[PDB]
């Protein structure tokens, strides 16, 4: 629907939005993985002890 | 080169039109300067 010179602007907007979504998802996953690692360490200690 | 007076604006980078599409296309990331000036009295002929 648009010529390249202007469509680049829209594509850049979409790229920024989707990249931000990915970064948010990855940060959430990192924090959740920290929680799960704490829980798994507790579980391993409970098993051993 | 020499082109129509009203087609000068058609020469800018990332443009559309007969000239840009067919005979002289500038790249979107063109770097440089475009200089134009009427040459009616020096080029146009009384007889055409």
């Amino acid at each position: 629907r648009l010529d390249p010179p202007e469509a680049e602007v829209q594509i850049d907007r979409l790229i920024t939005g989707r990249l931000q979504s990915l970064q948010t998802y990855v940060t959430q996953q990192l924090i959740r993985a920290a929680e799960i690692r704490a829980s798994a360490n507790l579980a391993a200690t409970k098993m051993s002890e | 080169f020499v082109i129509r007076g009203d087609e000068v604006r058609q020469i800018a980078p990332g443009q559309t039109g007969k000239i840009a599409d067919y005979n002289y296309k500038l790249p979107d990331d063109f770097t440089g300067c475009v200089i134009a000036w009427n040459s009616n009295n020096l080029d146009s002929k009384v007889g055409g």
